[PDB]
C-alpha cells in the first residue's frame, strides 16, 4: 500500500533554517512527482514546489524561492526539504503529497489521494463558500466553490487533528473507501460538493481544489 | 488507385473501389521484427480462417443467406453506400459484429455443406 | 427489397491499438564504416523511395501524450545501451585510493582545481605486479574522503568503460510497423498535438529521427512549420512540462579547448584501460556560443505565442533551474563522445513585460555518468584525442512553470525536463499506431 | 452445438454435425510460446497445402473422383456412417492414409486440370 | 513423375504435366532454422496472397481476361509450350513480370467482383 | 629463469571444458522450405561456369 | 546464551576479513551462520 512517512514536528527561531524528511514506500518511486504543501490555520493552503524522483527535477512556488531547497534519495526513497531565513508567517504544518494517478506510462499530479502524517512547525482565484456550516446529523451539507480557469478538481475532508484525505477528484468522482453519501456536481464555472445523511466521521473542515490553488476551506461542524 | 487505405473517408460504395490495395501489401533489437512478423501472419490467418469456415474462403467478396436483422441499425441501401464511411459505419455495428459473426461460421457452412452430406449419403 | 449480408475483405478500417515496431536506416549509414554506432546493423534497411498516401476527407484523433512509440523507443534506446556495454571493458579495479593533487598551471585559487592528477595503485597483466601509473580525471569525476580521492560511484555502483570502437553519434532512424498495421501522420501547418487531424496520411515508415539524448535544450532538435509551436498535455498544469518547437534554428558552437592525450594503461590480460594523458597547450575550460541576436529574436517569437495561452496583457518572465542533480539543472548533451553539461543562466535570464557578439556559457566535463537513472550500471566515456568541435541546432526547449501564483497574474519559466521521454514525444507528435481490420460485414440484396 | 470435438464419441455421420466447431479455434520463458505458436501454423499450413494441391481448396466438404478399394477396410455405407466413430475409424485406414493421399494430390489435380491445358491450347 | 523440379528442363508444356510436385515440398544455432522457417512460410503467403487477389485463388492453374500484348515477347503457341523451357521463358519475361502483375491485381479482380457489386446494389 | 603465460599482453584465457570434444562430426546442411540446393555431378568440374 | 551443551551451538558467531568498495582496504566484519552452512578445517 502507498505510505507516506514523514518526520516528527519541531519548534523554530526566526532567522534559523528547517529540514523535513519523507519516506515514500508501496510502488515505484520514479513514476511520480512528490509535492511539498503548508497549511496554516484559517488560511488557504500554499503549494510549495514538487520534486521529479527521476532527474531530482524541481519546480518552485515564486514566494518561496531562494529560500527553500529539494532533494531526494533514491536508494531509499527518501524526499527532503529545506526552508531558510524562517519568519512568524512560514508558521504551519507541513506535508508531502502524491497524486491518485501514477503509472510508469504517465501520471497526474494534482489528485492528491495520498498524505504524510504531517510535520507541525513553529516559529517565534478559487472562491470557496460559506466560511462555516452548523448543521446536524442526517442533514445535507452542500459546498460551494467558484473557479475561472476550470480544470480536473478535487475535494478534501479534514478531521479535527488528523490529516486532509481525498474526497472527490474530476469535480464528480469518489475517491477510494468514500461511500455514495458523498457526491459531486458542476454547474458553469460553480462546483458543490454533497454530503447527504451527515454522520460523526463527516464533521472536519473541507477544501477545494484546482491544481495547486485551494479554497479557503468551509468547516462543518455538529 | 488511391494507394493503401485510400477510399477511407469515401462512401463504403466508393470505398468498395480499392479493396484490393490494403490486402496487399498486409542478439537484441533484431528479435524487435521477429515477435512482430510472426504476429502479422498470425492476424492474417486469424482473419483467413475466418474468412474460410463462412461461406467465403474466396477473398474480397461473397453472399451469404443471412438476412439483415433491423435491430442492427436499420439503414437503407441508399443510405449506406452512398452517405456513411467504413469507419463510421464498424462504429455502429461493433456492437453487433461478434454475434453476426456466430451466424455466419455456425448456421451457414455447417449446415449448408450438410445438406451435401444428406445428399451424399 | 430485404437485404442481405455480404462479407468485404480489405476495407478501410483500423482502430487504435499497439503493436512491435521495427527499425529503419539509410543506406549510407551502413555503408558509412561506423564500426559499432548503436545497435544499427541488425536494422533493415529504409526503402529507397518514400512512399506516403495522403488520406483525403478522413479525420483522426491524435494523442502525442498518450503515445506508445515514446515508451517503446525510450526502452529501445535504454536496452541499447546496455547492449552496446555488454561486451565492453569493466573496471572493477579502478576504485583504489587517489593520490591527488592540483594540475599544472599558475592559478590564484578561484579556478578551484577542477581537474585533478591522481596518482594510484593498479593491477598490471601478471597477478603478482602492482603498478603505479597516474592519471587524469575532472573533479566531478572524484570525492575525497576524511589528500586522498576516490571514484565517485563507489557507493553507488558498478562500473564498465565505453569501448573506443562504439561511437554515440545520433543516426537517423526511421521506425516501422509490420503487416496489417499501419502508422498515421498529421500534416497541418499548425497541429498543437492533441485533438482530431483534418489532413491525415499513412505511412509505413516514418522520418528520419536522430535520437539525441538532451535535456533543457532540444539540440539538434528538429523545426516547426509557421509560428513556434507550444505543447503541453494541461497548461494549466505547471506539474507538466511544455514542449517548444521552434521555426527558425538557433545556431550555436560549443568547444573543448583542452586538447588532450590519451593513456593507455593495461590491466591485462586482454584488457586496457585509457587514461588521460598530461594536456598540452593552455588549460581553458570548455564553453558553448549562441548568436545574441539569433536567441534575442527567438525568444522574443516565442514570448509572443506564450501570450495565446496566458493572457493577451501579461509579464513573461525567465529565470535559471532552480535545483536538482546536475544533468537536469545544466543543458546535458553529447558531443564527439564527451558529456558537456553547460550553465544556462545566460539563456533564461530576460523579463518580458507588455510584449552583435555571441553569448558564452560555462561547460563542465564529466567521464562518469549515470543517464536515464540507471541503477548497477555506470560507464566511463574514455578520453578523447584533440580539441572538440560541433556546431548544433536549437530548435526547441523544455520549459517548467512556477506555481501558486494567483496574486501577481505574470509567469515565470525555467528549464528542465528531467525524464527523457519528453525528448521523444517531440519527434513522436505526428505519429500514431493504428491496426488494420479489413472484415467489414454490409447488407445488400444479394442472394445465392 | 457441443463445442470444441464435441461428437468425437458419436458416429461419423453424426460427427459431421460438428465440423466447423473444431477448425475454428485451430528473456527466456517467453519463447516458450513463440516456438510453439510457430509450429502451429505450420501445421495449419501444412493441413491447407494439401487442401488445397487436392481437389479441395475450399475447405470443410468436397467430392473427389477417386474409387474406394475394398482393401481399405471393405465396409457398407450404412455399417460407417452409424456405427463407428472417427477415432475407431481413423485407426483402421491409418495403414493406408499416406497411400490414399497420393492417389489424390498426383492423379487428380495433376491429371485433372491438366485436362483443361490441353483444352487451353 | 520424376521428383520435385523434375521436367525443368523439358518445355513449359512438358512441365505442366509435374506442377503439383514442387508445390508440395514447399541457445543458439537452433535459432538458425527458426529464422528461416518463418522466412519460408512468408514466401509461401507472399505467393498465395498474390495468388488470391488475381482471378485465381484456387491454386495450380487458372484463367484470366488480359491479352497478350506483342512487346512481350512474341512468340506464337506450338513456339512457347514445345520449344522452350520455364527457366529460359522466365529469363525473357522477367523484364515484363511487374508490368503485368499490376494488370492482374487491379485491373481485373478490382473491376470484375466490382461488377457484382452493381449487380448486388 | 622466471617465465609467463604468451597470450599475457594478447587477451584473456579460458579454458576448454574437459566434458566437450573437438572431434569432427558430418554434418549435413540443408534449405527451408522454398529453396533448394544444387548438386554437380559431373566426373570432371573444375569449381566454375555450367555444369551438364 | 547459557547453555548445558547438548544444545550442540547449531549457531555460529563468525569473524573475517572482506573486499570493501576500495581495493586497498579489508573489511573486519562479523556475521550469523547455520552449523549446516559452515565446517571447520583442521
Ligand atoms: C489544440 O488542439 C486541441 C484539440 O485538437 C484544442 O483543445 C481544446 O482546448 C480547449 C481549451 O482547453 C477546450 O475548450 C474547452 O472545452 C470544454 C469542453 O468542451 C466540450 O464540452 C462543452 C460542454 O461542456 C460540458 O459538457 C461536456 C459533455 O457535454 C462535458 O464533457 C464537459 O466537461 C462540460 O460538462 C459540464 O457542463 C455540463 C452542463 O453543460 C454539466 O452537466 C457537467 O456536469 C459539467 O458541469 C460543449 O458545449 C463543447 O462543444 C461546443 O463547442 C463546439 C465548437 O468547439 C460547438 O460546435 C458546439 O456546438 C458547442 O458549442 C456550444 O457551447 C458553447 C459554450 O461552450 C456556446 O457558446 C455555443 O453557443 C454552443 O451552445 C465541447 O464539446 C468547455 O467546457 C470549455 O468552455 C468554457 O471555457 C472557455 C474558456 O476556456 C470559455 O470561453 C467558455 O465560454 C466556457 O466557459 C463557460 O463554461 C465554464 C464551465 O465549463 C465556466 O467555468 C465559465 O465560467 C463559462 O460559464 C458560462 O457558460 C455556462 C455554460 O453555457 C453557463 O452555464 C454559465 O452561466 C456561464 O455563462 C472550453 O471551451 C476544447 O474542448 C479542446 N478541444 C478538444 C477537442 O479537446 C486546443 O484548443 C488547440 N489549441 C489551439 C491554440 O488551437
Ligand atoms: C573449368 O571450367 C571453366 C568454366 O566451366 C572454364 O573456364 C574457361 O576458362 C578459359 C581460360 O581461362 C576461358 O577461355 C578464354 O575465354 C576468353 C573469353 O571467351 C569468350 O569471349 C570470346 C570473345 O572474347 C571477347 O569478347 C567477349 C564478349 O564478346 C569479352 O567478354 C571478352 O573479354 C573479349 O573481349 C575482348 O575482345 C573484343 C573483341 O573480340 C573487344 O571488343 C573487347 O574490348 C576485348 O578486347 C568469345 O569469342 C568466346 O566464345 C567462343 O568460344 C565458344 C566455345 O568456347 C564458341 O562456341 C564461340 O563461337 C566462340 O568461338 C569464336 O571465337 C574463337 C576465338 O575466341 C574462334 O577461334 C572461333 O573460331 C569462333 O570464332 C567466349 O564467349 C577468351 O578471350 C580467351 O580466348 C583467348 O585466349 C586463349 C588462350 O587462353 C587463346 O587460345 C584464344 O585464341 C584467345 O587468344 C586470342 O585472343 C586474346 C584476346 O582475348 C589475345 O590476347 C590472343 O593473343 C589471341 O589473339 C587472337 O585472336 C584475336 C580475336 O580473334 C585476334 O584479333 C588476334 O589478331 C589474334 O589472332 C579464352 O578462350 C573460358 O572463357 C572460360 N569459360 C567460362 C565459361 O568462363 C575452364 O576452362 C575449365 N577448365 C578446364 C581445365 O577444363
Ligand atoms: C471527399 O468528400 C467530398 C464531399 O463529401 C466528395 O465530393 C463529392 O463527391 C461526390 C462523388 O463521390 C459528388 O457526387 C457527384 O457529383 C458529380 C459532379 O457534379 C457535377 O455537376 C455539378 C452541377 O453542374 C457541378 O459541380 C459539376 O459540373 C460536376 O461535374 C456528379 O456528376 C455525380 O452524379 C453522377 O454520378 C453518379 C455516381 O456517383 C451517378 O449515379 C449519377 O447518375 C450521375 O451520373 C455525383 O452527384 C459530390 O457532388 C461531391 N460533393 C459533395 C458531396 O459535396 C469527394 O469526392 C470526397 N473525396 C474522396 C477521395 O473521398
Ligand atoms: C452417446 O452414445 C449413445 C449410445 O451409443 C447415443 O445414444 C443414441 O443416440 C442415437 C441418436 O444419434 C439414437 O438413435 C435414435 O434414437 C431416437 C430416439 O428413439 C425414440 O424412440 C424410442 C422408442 O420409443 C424411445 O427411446 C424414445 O421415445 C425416443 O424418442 C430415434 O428417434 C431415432 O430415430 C429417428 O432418427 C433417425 C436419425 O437419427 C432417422 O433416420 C429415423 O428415421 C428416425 O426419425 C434414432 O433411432 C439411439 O437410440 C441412442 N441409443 C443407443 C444407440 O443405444 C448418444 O446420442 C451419444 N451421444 C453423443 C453426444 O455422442
Ligand atoms: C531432354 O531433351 C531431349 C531433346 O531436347 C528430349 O528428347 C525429345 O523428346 C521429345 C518428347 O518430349 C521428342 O518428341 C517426340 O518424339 C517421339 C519419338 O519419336 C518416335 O519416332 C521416331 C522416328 O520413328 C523414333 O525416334 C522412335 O521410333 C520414336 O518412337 C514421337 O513419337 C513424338 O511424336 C508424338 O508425340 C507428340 C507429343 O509430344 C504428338 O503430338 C504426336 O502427334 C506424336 O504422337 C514426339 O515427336 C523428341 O523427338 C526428342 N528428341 C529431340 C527433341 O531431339 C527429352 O525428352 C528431354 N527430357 C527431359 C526429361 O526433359
Ligand atoms: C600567476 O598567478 C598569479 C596569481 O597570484 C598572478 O599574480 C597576480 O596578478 C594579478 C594581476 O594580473 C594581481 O592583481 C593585481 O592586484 C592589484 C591590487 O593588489 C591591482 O592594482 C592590479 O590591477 C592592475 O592589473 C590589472 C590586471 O590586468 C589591470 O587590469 C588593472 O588595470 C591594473 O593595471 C591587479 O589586479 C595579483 O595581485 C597577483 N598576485 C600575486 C600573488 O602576485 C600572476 O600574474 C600569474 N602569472 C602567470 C604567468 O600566469
Ligand atoms: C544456564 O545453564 C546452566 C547449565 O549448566 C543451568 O544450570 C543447571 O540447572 C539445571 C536445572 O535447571 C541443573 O540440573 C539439576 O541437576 C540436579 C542433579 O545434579 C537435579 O537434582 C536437578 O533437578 C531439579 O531441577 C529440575 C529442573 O527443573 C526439576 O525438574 C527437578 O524436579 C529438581 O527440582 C536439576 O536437574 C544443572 O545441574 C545446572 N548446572 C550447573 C552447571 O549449575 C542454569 O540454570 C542456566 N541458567 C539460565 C539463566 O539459563
Ligand atoms: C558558429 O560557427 C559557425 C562556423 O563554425 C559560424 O558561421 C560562420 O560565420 C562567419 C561570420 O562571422 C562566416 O564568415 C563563416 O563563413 C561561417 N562559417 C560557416 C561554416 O558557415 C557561426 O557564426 C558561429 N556562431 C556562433 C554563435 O558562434
Ligand atoms: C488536461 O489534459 C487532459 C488529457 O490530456 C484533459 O482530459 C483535460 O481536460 C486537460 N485539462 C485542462 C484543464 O485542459
Ligand atoms: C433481432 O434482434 C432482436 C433484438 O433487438 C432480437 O430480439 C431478435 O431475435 C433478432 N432477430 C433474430 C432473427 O434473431
Ligand atoms: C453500443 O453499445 C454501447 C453500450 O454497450 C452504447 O453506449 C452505444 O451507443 C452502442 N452503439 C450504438 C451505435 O448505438
Ligand atoms: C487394391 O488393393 C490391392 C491390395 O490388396 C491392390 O493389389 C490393388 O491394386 C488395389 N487396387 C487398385 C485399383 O490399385
Ligand atoms: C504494349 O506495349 C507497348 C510498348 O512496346 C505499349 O506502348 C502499349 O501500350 C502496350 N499495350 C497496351 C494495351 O498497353
Amino acid at each position: 500500500q502507498v505510505r507516506l512517512s514523514q518526520s516528527g514536528g519541531q519548534m523554530k527561531k526566526p532567522g534559523e533554517s528547517m529540514r523535513l524528511s519523507c519516506r515514500a514506500s508501496g510502488y515505484e518511486f520514479l513514476n511520480c512527482p512528490i509535492n511539498w504543501i503548508r497549511l496554516a490555520p484559517g488560511r488557504r493552503p500554499e503549494w510549495m514546489g514538487w520534486l521529479k524522483p527521476r532527474g531530482g527535477a524541481v519546480n518552485y512556488a515564486r514566494k518561496f524561492q531562494g529560500r527553500v531547497t529539494m532533494t531526494r534519495d533514491v536508494y531509499s526513497d527518501t524526499a527532503f526539504l529545506e526552508l531558510r531565513s524562517l519568519t512568524s508567517d512560514d508558521t504551519a504544518v507541513y506535508f508531502c503529497t502524491r497524486g491518485k494517478y501514477c503509472t510508469a506510462r504517465d501520471y497526474y499530479n494534482w489528485d492528491f489521494e495520498h498524505w504524510g502524517r504531517g510535520a507541525p512547525v513553529t516559529v517565534s482565484v478559487l472562491t470557496q463558500s460559506p466560511a462555516t456550516l452548523s448543521l446536524s446529523p442526517g442533514e445535507t451539507a452542500i459546498i460551494s466553490c467558484r473557479t475561472s480557469q476550470s480544470g480536473s478538481l478535487a475535494w478534501y475532508q479534514q478531521r479535527p487533528g488528523q490529516a486532509p484525505r481525498l474526497v472527490i477528484y474530476s469535480g464528480s468522482t469518489r475517491a477510494a473507501g468514500i461511500p455514495d453519501r458523498f457526491s459531486g456536481s458542476r454547474w458553469g464555472a460553480d462546483y458543490n460538493l454533497s454530503i447527504s445523511n451527515l454522520e460523526s466521521g463527516d464533521f472536519g473542515v473541507y477544501y477545494c481544489q484546482q491544481y495547486e490553488f485551494f479554497g479557503q476551506g468551509t468547516k462543518v461542524q455538529v | 488507385f488511391l494507394g493503401f487505405l485510400g477510399a477511407a473517408g469515401s462512401t463504403m460504395g466508393a470505398a468498395s473501389m480499392t479493396l484490393t490495395v490494403q490486402a496487399r501489401n498486409l542478439t537484441v533489437w533484431g528479435i524487435k521484427q521477429l515477435q512482430a512478423r510472426v504476429l502479422a501472419v498470425e492476424r492474417y490467418l486469424r482473419d483467413q480462417q475466418l474468412l474460410g469456415i463462412w461461406g467465403c474462403s474466396g477473398k474480397l467478396i461473397c453472399c451469404t443467406n443471412v438476412p439483415w436483422n433491423s435491430s442492427w441499425s436499420n439503414r437503407n441501401l441508399s443510405e449506406i453506400w452512398d452517405n456513411m464511411t467504413w469507419l463510421q459505419w464498424d462504429k455502429e455495428i461493433s456492437n453487433y459484429t461478434q454475434i453476426i459473426y456466430g451466424l455466419l461460421e455456425e448456421s451457414q457452412n455447417q449446415q449448408e455443406k450438410n445438406e451435401q452430406d444428406l445428399l451424399a449419403l | 427489397e430485404n437485404l442481405w449480408v455480404t462479407v468485404y475483405y480489405g476495407v478501410p478500417v483500423w482502430k487504435d491499438a499497439e503493436t512491435t515496431l521495427f527499425c529503419a536506416s539509410d543506406a549510407k549509414a551502413y555503408e558509412t564504416e561506423k564500426h559499432n554506432v548503436w545497435a544499427t546493423h541488425a536494422c533493415v534497411p529504409t526503402d529507397p523511395n518514400p512512399q506516403e498516401i495522403h488520406l483525403e476527407n478522413v479525420t483522426e484523433e491524435f494523442n502525442m501524450w498518450k503515445n506508445n512509440m515514446v515508451e517503446q523507443m525510450h526502452t529501445d534506446i535504454i536496452s541499447l545501451w546496455d547492449q552496446s556495454l555488454k561486451p565492453c571493458v569493466k573496471l572493477t579495479p579502478l576504485c583504489v585510493t587517489l593520490q591527488c593533487t592540483n594540475v599544472t598551471n599558475n592559478i590564484t585559487d578561484d579556478m578551484r582545481g577542477e581537474l585533478k592528477n591522481c596518482s594510484f595503485n593498479m593491477t598490471t597483466e601478471l597477478r603478482d605486479k602492482k603498478q603505479k601509473v597516474y592519471s587524469l580525471f575532472y573533479r566531478l569525476d572524484v570525492v575525497q574522503i576524511n589528500k586522498e580521492y576516490r571514484l565517485i560511484n563507489c557507493n553507488t555502483s558498478a562500473i564498465t568503460q565505453a569501448c573506443p570502437k562504439v561511437s554515440f553519434e545520433p543516426i537517423p532512424i526511421h521506425y516501422c510497423a509490420p503487416a496489417g498495421f499501419a502508422i498515421l501522420k498529421c500534416k497541418d501547418k499548425k497541429f498543437n498535438g492533441t485533438g482530431p487531424c483534418p489532413s491525415v496520411s499513412t505511412v509505413q515508415c516514418t522520418h528520419g529521427i536522430k535520437p539525441v539524448v538532451s535535456t533543457q535544450l532540444l539540440l539538434n532538435g528538429s523545426l516547426a512549420e509557421e509560428e513556434v509551436m507550444i505543447r503541453s498535455e494541461n497548461i494549466t498544469n505547471n506539474a507538466k512540462n511544455i514542449l517548444v518547437q521552434f521555426n527558425t534554428p538557433v545556431q550555436i558552437n560549443c568547444t573543448r579547448p583542452n586538447n588532450n592525450t590519451r593513456k593507455s594503461i593495461r590491466i591485462g590480460p586482454g584488457q586496457a584501460f585509457y587514461a588521460t594523458g598530461d594536456i598540452i597547450g593552455d588549460i581553458r575550460q570548455a564553453h558553448c556560443n549562441v548568436s545574441k541576436a539569433t536567441w534575442n529574436e527567438t525568444l522574443g517569437k516565442v514570448v509572443k505565442q506564450l501570450r495565446k495561452h496566458f493572457g493577451n496583457n501579461t509579464i513573461i518572465r525567465f529565470a535559471n533551474s532552480s535545483g536538482g542533480d546536475l544533468e537536469v539543472t545544466t543543458h546535458s548533451f553529447n558531443c564527439g563522445g564527451e558529456f558537456f553539461y553547460c550553465n544556462t543562466s545566460g539563456l533564461f535570464n530576460s523579463t518580458w513585460i507588455s510584449n552583435n557578439d555571441s553569448i558564452t556559457l560555462p561547460c563542465r566535463i564529466k567521464q562518469i555518468i549515470n543517464m536515464w537513472q540507471r541503477i548497477g550500471q555506470a560507464m566511463y566515456a574514455p578520453p578523447i584525442q584533440g580539441v572538440i568541435r560541433c556546431v548544433s541546432n536549437i530548435t526547441g526547449l523544455i520549459l517548467t512553470r512556477d506555481g501558486g501564483a494567483n496574486n501577481t497574474s505574470t509567469e515565470t519559466f525555467r528549464p528542465g525536463g528531467g525524464d527523457m521521454r519528453d525528448n521523444w514525444r517531440s519527434e513522436l507528435y505526428k505519429y500514431k499506431v493504428v491496426k488494420i481490420e479489413p472484415l467489414g460485414v454490409a447488407p445488400t440484396r444479394c442472394k445465392r
